[PDB]
RNA sequence: GGAGCUGUAAGUAAGCUAUGAUCCAGAGAUUUCCGAAUGGGGGAACCCAAUAUCUUUUAUAGGAUAUUACUUUUCAGUGAAUACAUAGCUGAUUAGAGGUAGACGCAGAGAACUGAAACAUCUUAGUACCUGCAGGAAGAGAAAGAAAAUUCGAUUCCCUGAGUAGCGGCGAGCGAAACGGGAAGAGCCCAAACCAACAAGCUUGUUGGGGUUGUAGGACUCCGAUAUGGUAGUCUGUUAGUAUAGUUGAAGGAUUUGGAAAAUUCCGCUAAAGAGGGUGAAAGCCCCGUAGACGAAAUGCUGACAACACCUAGGAGGAUCCUGAGUACGGCGGAACACGAGAAAUUCCGUCGGAAUCCGCGGGGACCAUCCCGCAAGGCUAAAUACUCCCUAGUGACCGAUAGUGAACCAGUACCGUGAGGGAAAGGUGAAAAGCACCCCGGAAGGGGAGUGAAAUAGAUCCUGAAACCGUGUGCCUACAA
RNA sequence: GUAUGAGUAGCGAAAGACAGGUGAGAAUCCUGUCCACCGUAUGACUAAGGUUUCCUGGGGAAGGCUCGUCCGCCCAGGGUUAGUCGGGACCUAAGCCGAGGCCGAUAGGCGUAGGCGAUGGACAACAGGUUGAUAUUCCUGUACCAGUUGUUUUUGUUUGA
RNA sequence: CUUCUAGUGAGAAAACAACUGCCCGUACCGUAAACCGACACAGGUAGUCGAGGAGAGUAUCCUAAGGUGAGCGAGCGAACU
């Protein structure tokens, strides 16, 4: 895919503001998507020089709203750990 | 639109398809914060890309 | 399949009713035997019927 | 619809019978039409909508539309409608009289 | 098409729209992944690759696109045992797969319960089931026929024949066909004799011409037409219509009741429109519409009309040649014919044997003779007939929520089951949410006032609101009675 | 649908008591102190299976065989970070599929090559900390395997490393 | 994996610096109230660790680390089970 489709948004919990306050940042994904990708991704999308990249893939969360019951969507979930003498992206 | 998209040129509609890809990005994450609220720009630029990949695939 | 591959003749079916007209079902099987035949200039081995082998016709 | 937004308007049937108004919104997938002045009910209201009492407001709930009766800007007596082809182009006109809309 | 539009689905936000939106119809593009799934695998919706180009990265790694299954048909190149070669391999090509419509029809295979008051022949029944082939229909189909008339002229389907003639442990039961009447209507090709051409090795394979039949026919020998009609064909075109959006489309206002008028009364109007539905209640004249009159840029479809294409000849002779061979037929064994081996014709399957061909052959219910009718063993063929997953327009002395589809409600769902599979329940406020601001009790729920509303004992368990059942109170009776 | 039995059987092996607190409300929730039970387990890892039951913050309509301020219940949010762990890009057994092929009323059955397929074989990491929830994964140190680019030092240039 | 050559071959070996390393699982229960048994069911559920005194011992009694206090109770102390 395409290298703007592959990310889709970021993830703003406490967890991942922690993770900003050490320099690396999460990153909702394509769930088709690979980690090179992402990093391909992060260091075309903010011309900053990643370090590492974990990924996550968040199972279908049930849900229900009345009498209709179903799962919230899968997600993948990246973590992108730059290096020093880098940017620290801005969000 | 449309009109002045068959106007351009293939170069001219791809550096017009990414800009505005980069557009949509930056939307996301916008909306992804609560630093939006146009929110119908967000289809406005997947409607324009998709009329600029159907001119591109009709001409 | 088992058929003869010039005429069709294969396997079916029949009765055999006994002296008291008792009916049971029987296969019936035609003759066939296999033959090294020129099949379009090549020779095969292939399933041939002896009704078929009687009138010459068709070489070995 | 014989009826569209900018249009005084008479109504034929309700507690609302033989007053006149113009026309707020209209529902066509209802076919149904707002009416101000006309069918004014008596909403117990909560302050969710910018309202710091809650209250009870007065407000115009909709009408059928054919319950209502269109008006001749010229004239006053209320009408049916026609369809023209003037200039090429298609209008409503009044009956009774050939007066446009 | 002409102003509200962002579905169900409120509500908030943001916004779009005469620069003509939403919506509707036709065509085109995009069409993730699985699935015949087909690059290889696999526990479906997952994984791993090869090759070519391009891209990322200092460079790897990474990424995008395209191709890569098998089998069949043809063609080409290589090429084993094995020399010639063939097989095989590779590459280009060509057309198949699989599911639908729980329906229809051809073929293969093929039950039993049941009935016979048991039961074996028989019946159920060539039904159900399974499988293959399919097509919009299929199958059958232009007489080796039906008859007895010297006559009807291809099949199919309805009526009738007829529950007859027959079959049958002569039992139970099974059960025709033809005549007649109708619906629909159409007939065509090929092999062969011979002729011309090619080739190998005077015949004999290929192409073309010729010629398809029973009052026998054709080849062949002679006589003239160059004709004359038809077509069951073609994205050859035009033309007309029609299907898929649509437009227009007449005529009423007042009194009484009432929350509301469409009801009542009054005088009217209109009708190629009094079909139906909705609208605060029962409306010909309020609305959607109806009758009626117009309309399609675009894609289909149907029918004509021209071009193209294909068929289309006549009269004598029968010297000679041809007229469908392991075929008809027969024996044995079995089936289908209404027909159960019976006197068993006719048709078909297996097996074995095994004819003549115009002075010829088959049938006419064993069979022989005479007579009559027809000419098999090669192929095709529309129409009337059957059926409806579906689409449109509709209809009902069909249902109206225990009914009608299992399902009027997010139903093949929840649930049960390892699984195949089985399989529910559950509709209605009000005209309109106008759905109870505010106050009181209370933790809240739930009540009580107030208020909306015609109505709240119409307030989410919502129209009506039976009975069982559970209570409250009250007139009379009841603690020596079975 | 509602009765009857009937406000009955039953409330599913075992030790809790007290003080305070929260709270409208406390045997039942929280904190604390004593007490008792398990201890080759009634403890700590973990495969399968379950599949969100985990954590936080609220709640007490229903469920919990009582209650309930509480919960594996309800509601809103979040949470699962691997070159080295396990599995695949490695191997194969049993067993399965199966080009071609053989056999067969059809359908299909068998089976070669070649593949699939662990419960086995091979295969480079571990000490601590850290969160409310993850830990050979994150963090700090110290490594290891496979590979890439560059620099330096060597040696092989076709009787050829 | 080691070796052999056949083959292939002009580039290979080491030291150093830097860099790269994909996909699935990873929560939690797990001799259980989360699995199978219709239930928060006295049942069943593979493997690893599984301390101490006395003891041959993973037997047995009581304890350690750690974990539990059993999802109805109060009283009275009858027959009967
Ligand atoms: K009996
Ligand atoms: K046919
Ligand atoms: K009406
Ligand atoms: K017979
Ligand atoms: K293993
Ligand atoms: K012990
Ligand atoms: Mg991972
Ligand atoms: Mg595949
Ligand atoms: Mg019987
Ligand atoms: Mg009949
Ligand atoms: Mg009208
Ligand atoms: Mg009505
Ligand atoms: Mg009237
Ligand atoms: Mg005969
Ligand atoms: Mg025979
Ligand atoms: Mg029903
Ligand atoms: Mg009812
Ligand atoms: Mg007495
Ligand atoms: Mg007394
Ligand atoms: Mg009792
Ligand atoms: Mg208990
Ligand atoms: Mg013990
Ligand atoms: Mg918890
Ligand atoms: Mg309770
Ligand atoms: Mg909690
Ligand atoms: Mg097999
Ligand atoms: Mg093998
Ligand atoms: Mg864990
Ligand atoms: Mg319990």
């Amino acid at each position: 895919m395409e290298l703007l489709d592959v990310i889709k948004r970021p993830v703003i919990t406490e967890k991942s503001m922690l993770a900003m306050d050490e320099k690396k940042y999460t990153f909702e994904v394509d769930t088709r998507a690979n980690k090179t990708l992402v990093k391909q991704a992060v260091e075309s999308a903010f011309d900053v020089k990643v370090a590492n990249v974990n990924i996550l893939n968040v199972r279908p969360k049930f849900k229900r709203m009345g009498k209709y019951a179903g799962y919230t969507k899968k997600r993948r979930k990246a973590i992108v750990t730059l290096t020093e003498d880098s940017k620290e992206i801005q969000l | 639109k449309v009109k002045e998209i068959r106007e351009l040129t293939t170069a001219e509609m791809l550096d017009k398809e990414k800009q505005l890809k980069e557009e949509l990005f930056n939307l996301r994450f916008q909306l992804a914060t609560g630093q939006l609220e146009n929110t119908a720009r967000i289809k406005e630029v997947r409607q324009s890309i998709a009329r600029i990949k159907t001119v591109l695939r009709e001409q | 399949a088992k058929v003869c591959y010039f005429t069709g003749r294969k396997t079916s079916s029949g009765n055999n009713r006994s002296h008291a007209m008792n009916s049971t079902k029987r296969t019936v099987k035609p003759n066939l035997q296999k033959v090294r035949v020129l099949i379009d200039g090549k020779p095969k081995k292939v399933w041939v019927s002896t009704r078929a082998l009687k009138s010459g016709k068709i070489e070995r | 619809m014989f009826v569209k937004k900018g249009d005084k308007v008479k109504v034929i049937t309700g507690k609302d019978k033989n007053k006149e108004g113009v026309v707020l919104a209209a529902f066509p997938k209802q076919d149904k039409v707002i009416v101000e002045g006309v069918n004014v009910v008596k909403k117990h209201q909560k302050p969710n909508q910018a309202a710091p009492q809650g209250g009870i407001l007065e407000v115009e709930a909709p009408i059928h539309v054919s319950n209502v009766m269109v008006i001749d800007p010229s004239n006053g007596e209320a009408t049916k409608v026609a369809f023209k082809e003037v200039d090429g182009k298609k209008v409503r006109v009044s009956k009774k009289t050939g007066e446009v809309l």
